[PDB]
């Protein structure tokens, strides 16, 4: 109910005080109730030793930065970066569903006691926050924009023997209530060193994670974990931009194969998946190297518009709400050149054009009364 | 000491603090641009030219038989002639990396008012340095024969000592004195009892027989040495022989810019005196025979802009030009938050 502290203890103390008795509690008490849930409370142990990483565990909130070199002598950077341990985090999402995958391992037809290995497929995503500034007055003072790093927990799947069997689904895997944030700061999308040395320290820490094995004691019992990630809440900006090709500029439009403009146009359907981290990190050092000694464009052309070197592995993938809208952006324009007889018409006018566009509008406008507009949505 | 604004062109955002000034025959070259090469220019290099303090930035390409590098926030850049052409050691990625690579860049062709570079990699074996920045790079003669002479700056922690918590964390690298032989690519080691430790962002000058270390800033101890460093280097038929001596007359400066007025007599600029107060004394340094002597200018006047901002950044022109760089103040909210200006030197 976005309660603050002040009135939540005036509304405490006014109900303890009509009633007589204490049915809400006090503050040390809520203290208390939110500090056993952050991250870096309940103890863990991993099988591996997890090289270049910290075995303690009881650390919260930290800073983003990860040892900066904030020096007046060094590169300038005005950012504010907090974060949680990537450990941690995962450690206290798995305290906190505890209780809904005990009760979906009961409800699947299966003992109390079992233990793992817990498959956890977990999905990433990263996306900006805009404009985050509150100025009231004073002019459009800075722009102040805002950039967070956050993961969800996907499923979870166990096996008896060697039939696996899910045994935690998330209804809605794209909402907003299961959205756990790592780390949150001040920083433009567009801003590349920034965002690289913030997000190092988190790519280290899941790539060192990916082939590990996590113990826990949340039923009682000692209970194993294992993790596989997905990259997979991705934009196009941002996948375009941290997976090393070009933003807009690129003939390459397909994320997944390497088929330019021109061929696209010619080459509907047949197409096939080409493009992965380890080729890209290839097509960067070729690019870099250069041992053929070619043209510029030539050049361009093979590496297929990498230009930056790749850190994150990313899994691209697409909504329907594109897929519609670009549908009907060309069901519009083939209804235009249908209805201007352009079939018998080689050459025709801009001006001749927005005449059928314009008498297109007014036939649809009062046959099935629909809006026109240029800017298109869902 | 004249000051003297400048306006910039469209592409403002490709200035970032650590850039590269390079000098062939008059014209200025500028390397090192934020982030990464776009659709416009594919390599990174720019003509700096100034005309109506107003400058532009025209692309230029490479060879055919080039090699294509990313650019680098702090390299180490010396003047190698011996033809004209430079070598560029260090830098930091632009994904927040240390590359140990030596890239030689020349000019292959010049004319219709297009250049054409030919920069190429070149390998070290040996005592090979570990990646790092902030270091200094300079190339003596001795006996006729060349030999490049490093001063170590600052680096990451290393991989066995690294954790989470402290994955940007940097520390001034060993005291050790390298010298790099651009014929093999053989580097080698060697270590002076008189160097007591690192040093990052200082000023090097050397005359032909020994590189003058002036300024810095010591990470282990956050202060700054008053105390310049004379390397006395000779390099015979045999073993290489190389000599340190401490003496007095040190200025606790860092960040410096170093340019050149007149012939064996160079000019130090305004960097960093303190970790919180900025400097604004500047000294000139007057090379003879085998003596030093330093000297201060004429005070020249600044702007209020430059007086009430708190970090800088900028390098050398080459024709005793100096090209700084001053960052936008938040609070008038319209400016395009880097403003630059100019120094004659004369
Ligand atoms: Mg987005
Ligand atoms: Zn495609």
């Amino acid at each position: 109910t976005f309660l603050s502290c002040s009135q939540y203890h005036k509304m405490y103390r006014t109900v303890k005080a009509i009633t007589g008795r204490q049915i809400f509690q006090p503050l040390h008490a809520l203290r208390n109730a939110e500090k056993v849930l952050l991250p870096g409370y309940h103890p863990f142990e991993w099988q591996p030793p997890l090289k270049n990483v910290s075995s303690r565990t009881d650390v919260g909130i930290i800073d983003g930065l990860s040892g900066l070199a904030s020096s007046v002598d060094e590169y300038p950077v005005d950012t504010i970066a907090k974060r949680f341990r990537y450990d941690s985090a995962l450690v206290s999402a798995l305290m906190d569903m505890e209780e809904d995958i005990l009760e979906g391992m009961r409800s699947q037809d299966l003992d109390d006691y079992l233990n793992g290995p817990f498959t956890v497929v977990v999905k990433e995503s990263c996306d900006g926050m805009g404009d985050v500034s509150e100025k009231h007055g004073s002019g459009p003072a800075v722009p102040e924009k805002a950039v967070r790093f956050s993961f969800t927990v996907m499923r979870i799947t166990i096996e008896h023997g060697s039939q696996n069997v899910k045994v935690f689904e998330e209804p809605k895997p794209n909402s907003e209530l299961c959205c756990k944030p790592l780390c949150l700061m001040l920083a433009d999308e567009s801003d590349h060193e920034t965002l690289t040395a913030i997000l190092s320290p988190l790519i280290a820490e899941r790539e060192a994670m990916k082939s590990s094995e996590l113990t826990l004691e949340m039923g009682g019992i000692p209970r194993t974990f294992k993790f596989i990630f997905r990259g997979t809440g991705y934009d196009e900006k941002l996948v375009r931009e941290v997976e090393g090709l070009e933003a807009s500029g690129s003939v390459y439009i397909c994320t997944l194969c390497d088929t330019t403009r021109l061929e696209a146009s010619q080459n509907l359907v047949f197409h096939s998946i080409t493009r992965s981290h380890a080729e890209n990190l290839q097509r960067y050092e070729v690019w870099r190297s250069n041992p053929y000694h070619e043209s510029v464009e030539e050049l361009r052309d093979r590496v297929k518009g990498v230009s930056a070197k790749p850190f994150i592995e990313t899994v691209p993938s697409i909504d329907a709400l594109h897929c519609d809208i670009g549908n009907a952006a060309e069901f519009y324009k083939i209804f235009q050149l249908e209805i201007g007889e352009v079939y018998k018409h080689p050459n025709a006018s801009k001006e001749e054009r927005k005449r059928w566009q314009a008498t297109l509008d007014k036939h649809l406008r009062k046959r099935m009364n629909l809006k026109p507009i240029m800017r298109m949505n869902g | 000491m004249s000051l003297q604004m400048v306006t910039v062109g469209h592409n403002i955002a490709l200035i970032q603090p650590g850039f590269s000034l390079m000098n062939f025959d008059g014209q200025v070259f500028f390397f090192g641009q934020k982030g990464w090469p776009k659709r416009s220019c594919p390599t990174g290099v720019f003509h700096f030219d100034i005309k109506q303090n107003h400058l532009k930035l025209k692309p230029a390409i490479f060879s055919k038989d080039s090699c294509y590098l990313p650019p680098l926030r702090y390299p180490a850049t010396c003047s190698y002639k011996g033809k004209h052409q430079y070598i560029i050691h260090g830098g930091k990625t632009p994904n927040n990396e240390l590359s140990d690579k030596i890239y030689i860049m020349s000019v292959a062709c010049k004319n219709n008012k297009k250049v054409t570079f030919r920069c190429t990699e070149k390998d070290l074996v040996g005592d090979v340095p570990e990646p790092r920045y902030g270091h200094s790079i300079d190339v003596v003669y001795s006996r006729g024969k060349s030999m490049g002479v490093l001063f170590g700056g600052r680096s990451y922690m290393p991989s066995t000592q690294r954790t989470t918590e402290k994955w940007n964390s940097v520390a001034d690298c060993l005291p050790h004195v390298f010298l790099i032989d651009f014929e093999f690519g053989c580097a080698t080691s060697y270590i002076l009892p008189e160097l007591q430790d690192g040093l990052s962002f200082h000023v090097s000058i050397a005359r032909n027989d020994t590189v003058y270390i002036l300024g810095g800033h010591s990470l282990a101890s956050n202060i700054r040495p008053a105390n310049l460093y004379r390397i006395r280097v000779d390099l015979p038929l045999g073993t290489p022989a190389v000599n340190c001596t401490v003496l007095p007359g040190g200025i606790s400066v860092s960040s410096a810019i170093l340019t050149q007025t007149n012939n064996d007599e160079f000019v130090i600029v305004g960097g960093y005196q303190l970790e919180n107060q900025k400097r604004m004394v500047c000294s000139l340094v007057s090379l003879g025979d085998n003596t030093i002597e330093i000297s201060e200018m004429e005070t020249p006047d600044w702007t209020s802009d430059i007086k009430h901002s708190k970090i800088w950044f900028g390098s050398n022109m080459g024709n005793g030009t100096i090209f700084l760089g001053i960052p936008g103040d938040n609070k008038q909210a319209m400016s395009e938050a880097f403003y630059f200006y100019t120094l004659r030197c004369s």
